[PDB]
């Protein structure tokens, strides 16, 4: 079996983006901090701890927006009770058609590898957004890589982003591009 | 951890 299922009609064909949490979209923290845009409270051995979350700077520009372009996917090596509240809370337009966490990652020389092979999508037409290289080592092809986001509130590389993915959302093969 |  694949990860995901068949694509439900209106998104048939349009390119899947798959696109990663932390440090990309978001950084969370267990330190406390006053200007967390979410507060999370995750359960570890019976103890309930606070996670303190940040948004990247045009994360909701962006992420309207290729949910309109394609069939995005949130993929994360990070645990679901985690991931879910976050996505609940950061995807008002529903973007995401499905959710992928650490156990649908391939744990691989230490590192838990997103396999875009398993998804069940052509990889002609997929992408994969993620800010550790390591994550994509399987196909560094299909790859749009993005900096590693902490605090910056000048950052603008969601929205600097953009256009090149609307003129990706266009084409046949992603490789045409990326080679 | 359960992030990263
Ligand atoms: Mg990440």
């Amino acid at each position: 079996q694949y990860l995901l299922p068949e694509a439900k009609a209106q998104d048939s064909d349009k390119i899947c983006v798959v696109i990663n949490l932390d440090e990309t979209l978001v950084h969370s923290s267990f330190k406390p901090v006053n200007n967390a845009d979410f507060i999370i409270p995750v359960e570890i051995d019976g103890v309930v701890h606070q996670v303190y979350v940040l948004k990247r700077p045009h994360v909701d520009e962006f992420l309207q927006r290729m949910g309109e372009l394609f069939e995005c996917v949130l993929f994360t090596a990070s645990l679901a009770k985690y991931a879910d509240p976050v996505a609940d809370l950061l995807d008002k337009w529903g973007a995401f058609r499905a959710r992928l966490f650490r156990e649908s990652c391939v744990f691989h020389r230490g590192n838990y590898v997103k396999d875009l092979s398993r998804l069940g999508r052509d990889l002609r037409r997929v992408l994969i957004l993620d800010n550790s290289p390591a994550s994509y080592v399987f196909h560094p092809d299909n790859a749009v890589p993005v900096a590693s986001w902490f605090d910056n509130m000048s950052d603008t590389e969601l929205h600097d982003l953009l256009p090149f993915f609307e003129q990706l959302s266009r084409v046949d093969d992603v490789y045409s591009v990326l080679r | 951890s359960p992030t990263x």
